[PDB]
């Protein structure tokens, strides 16, 4: 029931998003149901204090 | 709270409702002032609408006395139509009256009211006669939905 | 609901006289009004009772009435004006609006440019493609979009959408999406969008490869 | 000066309940009459409800009949609209607009009351690339595309507000999913698809503030 947020760093995107969710877990699964962020190649951090997540593009192949 | 229009409209209640035709118009009418003394104008029009007519009728008017500061309530008792203008279709169909004051020739409040008119029996309902009889038409007045028109006139 | 409003739409140009009528269901002159709307903002009031010109509005506007029939009349119609107008009937009960009547400006026939644009690869990895098919700049707006994947016919997959008539030019663009499967659009060679418009002597036909 | 404002707008759950308010500026709400007028988007004017002064007293349309309610506090001169067992068809715009005799003088901006089951979702912004299928005598097309959000509305400007000439944000179009979905295109001189620089910034206030970099090819 808390605003829990994204922040999308990558190449090309680059911006934030809200979502409400009971557990950051269910934030996490909401969150990857946006194509733009299912992007594979993501790194993906999280902060509760501020309760953010954060993605990170890299080539990362092989 | 605007800073326009020294007299307001607080309550306007059709005291004889509903009315024969021919029954004079009763209007309780309760007001605010402040105040420049021109005395205020009171004047009822009737509206009636046919297929090609429009006709318009200034039934009564009346002059308030007093410019009192604060509220007041006076009663416009209006002479009723003159049958004889008004188009005979519209005798027993739906009409308008407008209730009009006017400060120095110049009106700032109009209030509107929907009238219907019918015959009081109802056999000359079911059946009207080829000429109407006013003397059986009973008018009704849609005094709880007052369509209120304001302007805005110099009173200084 | 909705009184019956004529001409639903209107082509017309600067200086011409304009006449609207709304199909009412009552004859007192009071209860009609008439509106113009421009898009994306409020109506604003033009006539009230039948035939009285709100304060401030033109000359060229005015109102009329004839049995249950009023009429809006625009004497010449200025670039301002093109909008949507409705009238409305505050009747003992209840109110009605008119279903409108736009009023577009005429101008030269403009035929569109055509652009498409294949799925993208960012979303063509979550899944779903989305295949976009552009008409820019282009008059009149009664134009035809045909989608072909391997020449074979799509209907039902695309949706359209037309800005408004602009203020400047005084054309219209139009967008069809068509959206498939990353399944179904890995399916198919071409890709081919065919439009046909008056502006164009024959259909034209923007096509891709890559399925 | 005189004007009105409604508020409360939002988006409900079929079965719902939402009050609008709308504030009046200038003229008090005791001496006019005041009406709620709805108009679903791309459709016409309809009128939901009114309040008479002097004696209070309630118009309905029969759409509304029974669910919606109107009213006006003079002390807050301000008036409401309670919809209750709100539908999905309820969805639109609502103004208040204050009453002229028989017709509506002045007008409130409107709020937009989304119903329906769908829940929020922020946009996917995707890139229209620009492509040599798109350089058509010297000019190219290039574009984003705002995928399945909700509710509207959606605001696309182009590198942030310098592009705004050949731009053409077309509307919104709620798509099978119940979701809607548009695009924003602009117009560019093919010489400049390699070297200029083209970005569309997406805002869904999901509170999303999403930028995307349309690339060639």
């Amino acid at each position: 029931v808390t605003t829990y947020k994204l922040v999308i760093n990558g190449r090309t995107l680059s911006g934030y998003t809200t979502t409400t969710a009971v557990d950051a877990a269910t934030a996490e699964k909401v969150f990857k149901q946006i194509d733009m962020v299912s992007s594979v190649d993501g790194e993906w951090t999280y902060d509760d204090a501020t309760k953010t997540f954060t993605v990170t593009e890299k080539p990362e192949k092989l | 709270q605007g800073s326009s229009s020294i007299v307001s409209l607080l309550g306007i209640k059709v005291l004889n409702n509903p009315a024969k035709f021919t029954d004079p118009y009763e209007f309780e009418i309760t007001f605010e002032c402040l105040s420049l003394k021109h005395d205020l104008e009171w004047k009822l029009t009737y509206v009636g609408s046919s297929r090609s007519l429009d006709h318009d009728q200034e039934l009564d008017s009346i002059l308030v006395g007093p410019v009192p500061v604060g509220v007041n309530k006076f009663v416009f008792s209006a002479d009723p139509p003159s049958a004889e203008l008004i188009p005979a279709s519209e005798l027993v169909s739906v009409t308008v009256i407008l209730l009009s004051c006017s400060y120095d020739g110049r009106e700032f409040v109009r209030v509107g009211y929907y009238v219907n008119n019918e015959y009081d029996e109802e056999e000359l309902r079911e059946n009207p006669p080829a000429k109407v009889q006013v003397d059986h038409i009973v008018r009704n007045i849609l005094a709880e939905k007052p369509r209120v028109t304001r302007f805005n006139i110099v009173w200084d | 609901i909705q009184m019956t409003q004529s001409p639903s739409s209107l082509s017309a140009s600067v200086g011409d006289r304009v006449t609207i009528t709304c199909r009412a269901s009552q004859s007192v002159s009071s209860a009609v009004a008439w509106y113009q709307q421009k898009p994306g903002k409020a109506p604003k009031l033009l006539i009230y009772s039948a035939s009285s010109l709100y304060s401030g509005v033109p000359s060229r506007f005015s109102g009329s009435r004839s049995g249950t029939d009023f009429t809006l009349t625009i004497s010449s119609l200025q670039p301002e004006d093109f909008a949507t107008y409705y009238c409305q009937q505050d009747g003992w009960s209840l109110i009605t609006f008119g279903q409108g009547t736009k009023v577009e400006i005429k101008r030269t026939v403009a035929a569109p440019s055509v652009f498409i644009f294949p799925p993208s690869d960012e979303q063509l990895k979550s899944g779903t493609a989305s295949v976009v098919c552009l008409l820019n700049n282009f008059y009149p707006r009664e134009a035809k979009v045909q989608w072909k994947v391997d020449n074979a016919l799509q209907s039902g997959n695309s949706q359209e959408s037309v800005t408004e008539q602009d203020s400047k030019d005084s054309t219209y663009s139009l967008s069809s999406t068509l959206t498939l499967s990353k399944a179904d659009y890995e399916k198919h060679k071409v890709y081919a969008c065919e439009v046909t418009h008056q502006g164009l002597s024959s259909p034209v036909t923007k096509s891709f490869n890559r399925g | 000066e005189v004007q009105l404002v409604e508020s409360g707008g939002g988006l409900v759950q079929p079965g719902g309940s939402l009050r609008l308010s709308c504030a009046a500026s200038g003229f008090n709400v005791s001496y006019y009459s005041i009406h709620w007028v709805r108009q679903a988007p791309g459709k016409g004017l309809e009128w939901v409800a009114s309040i008479y002064p002097y004696y209070g007293s309630t118009s309905y349309a029969d759409s509304v009949k029974g669910r919606f309610t109107i009213s006006a506090d003079t002390s807050k001169n301000t008036a409401y609209l309670q919809m209750n067992s709100l539908r999905a068809e309820d969805t639109a715009v609502y103004y208040c607009a204050r009453g002229y005799g028989w017709a509506l003088d002045y007008w409130g901006q409107g709020t937009l009351v989304t119903v329906s089951s769908a829940s929020t979702k922020g946009p996917s912004v995707f890139p229209l690339a620009p492509s040599s299928k798109s350089t058509s005598g010297g000019t190219a097309a290039l574009g984003c595309l705002v995928k399945d959000y909700f509710p509207e509305p959606v605001t696309v400007s182009w590198n942030s507000g310098a592009l705004t000439s050949g731009v053409h944000t077309f509307p919104a179009v709620l798509q099978s999913s119940g979701l809607y979905s548009l695009s924003s295109v602009v117009t560019v001189p093919s010489s400049s698809l390699g070297t200029q620089t083209y970005i569309c910034n997406v805002n869904h206030k999901s509170n999303t503030k999403v930028d995307k970099k349309v690339e060639p090819k």
